């Protein structure tokens, strides 16, 4: 969640994801991560995530999420078929409930 | 005719500062003499002086009286830096002691670090609460947590003005649709000083008071200050006793749903300004509903202000003393 200046060889899930899941061709990681922010999200919602650290909020998770597992999720081998589809529910998921429980409010709209 | 009544007040040197009770029944008069005194009005009309105590080490400046709901409570502040609590207890000292000894010094508040100009008891509706302001540049706000021990006042709130603070008034609105309200003038002579009159608004998400508004047109030492009984106005008036008379209504503008912790801005008018004292005004009361102003100034004067249907306001009354 954050990025300092200098390391070009990031640490992490979206490594694991990217050189060992994508070469095995089979993605448990990344669902039981998706399953994790899915029960996370449905028990508690934190304002103040990552204050002090970096700007508070969800935005890194969601970035991830979006960006590198639902937009790409199309353009990866699958050993098992079926796992293809496993994905892409256990994203939506964590999209609906975050959007479900999301009531627009006029602070949504004005730079904190 | 207004019939001018000398009460002797048999204060030792200048009185500050007068304040009656919730019924009108008693008063109570603080001196550079470092005393209280109370007084109580007669079937037959007169004053009677039915206490008189040292209550500081220096000039008291103000003296208020609590709701009734708490009993018999006086507040004092002074020039020694602090403000005290007094208790009278109702009971029977039998009949040889009516001179001077019903009245209990419940507290001293020492947290300020100059003189305490003013002192305000806050609205019924927001319990036994006492606002201190001193030249210090500091508002404090205390709370008794059981009015059955009047010993122990927590102080609750520390309010930074950033000026020197002469005189104070709580918004007494209980409309659940306004928060909590002070006005805050300032005496400071600095002409380079715009906006001697700041308004603070309690803002529950920070649980602290923020300042909303600042009378950026009251340049002028401010010596009193005074919010408007609210009887159903959808607006707030204050006035301000500086080398003028100023009524400013200040009406709520509707919170934008997207400010999530904003104070509550207002839209400020000016609706009166009277130079008509030639000189300095020192304090500033609303008759109980809100529609009466009286001012005194250097002129020995007594004025009284009110508005008509257009919400012209004018003087309708002088008072003096002979």
């Amino acid at each position: 969640t954050v990025r300092a200046t200098g390391l070009r060889q990031g640490v992490g899930i979206e490594v694991e994801l990217n050189e060992i899941e994508s070469r095995c061709e089979e993605y448990p990681l990344t669902r039981a991560f998706c399953q994790l922010i899915s029960t996370l999200v449905e028990s508690s919602f934190p304002t103040n995530l990552g204050a002090g650290l970096r700007a508070p909020g969800f935005e890194p998770y969601l970035q991830f999420l979006r960006d590198t597992v639902f937009l790409r999720y199309r353009t990866r081998a699958y050993r098992r078929a079926a796992e293809k589809w496993e994905v892409a529910e256990a994203v939506l998921d964590v999209f609906y409930k975050l959007l479900k429980d999301y009531e627009p409010q006029p602070e949504d709209f004005v730079d904190q | 005719m207004f019939v001018a009544r000398s009460i002797a007040a048999d204060h030792k040197d200048l009185i500050h500062d007068v304040s009656f009770d919730f019924h009108g029944r008693r008063m109570a008069t603080c001196s550079s003499d470092q005393s209280v005194k109370v007084w109580d009005k007669s079937e037959n009309g007169n004053w009677h002086c039915t206490a008189s105590w040292k209550t500081h080490s220096g000039s008291v400046w103000r003296v208020t009286w609590a709701h009734p709901e708490f009993g018999q409570v006086l507040a004092s502040c002074s020039f020694d830096r602090t403000a005290a609590v007094w208790e009278e207890i109702v009971g029977e000292s039998n009949d040889k002691l009516r001179g001077q000894s019903h009245w209990v010094k419940r507290t001293t508040l020492v947290d300020s670090r100059t003189s305490v100009t003013d002192v305000k008891f806050a609205p019924k509706h927001m319990g036994l609460m006492l606002a201190t302001c001193s030249a210090d540049g500091v508002v404090r706000i205390y709370e008794a947590p059981d009015v059955m021990n009047l010993s122990q006042w927590s102080l609750q709130h520390e309010i930074s003005c950033k000026l020197s603070c002469s005189c104070i008034s709580w918004n007494p609105s209980s409309s659940r649709a306004h928060s909590p309200m002070i006005a805050v003038g300032s005496d400071d002579s600095s002409p380079n000083i715009m906006g001697k009159v700041q308004i603070y608004e309690y803002n529950e998400n920070t649980r602290k008071y923020a300042k909303a508004e600042t009378l950026m047109s009251v340049s002028d030492p401010v010596h009193d200050i005074a919010f408007a009984p609210n009887l159903g106005r959808s607006f707030h008036i204050l006035a301000v006793a500086t080398k003028d008379v100023r009524i400013f209504t200040m009406k709520p503008l509707r919170k934008e749903l997207s400010s999530s912790g904003g104070v509550t801005k207002f839209e400020i008018h000016t609706v009166a300004q009277f130079d008509n004292h030639n000189s300095q005004v020192w304090r500033v009361s609303w008759n109980i509903t809100g529609t009466v102003l009286a001012s005194s100034g250097d002129d020995g004067t007594v004025r009284l202000w009110k508005a008509n249907y257009m919400d012209n306001w004018k003087c309708i009354g002088v008072l003096k003393g002979d």
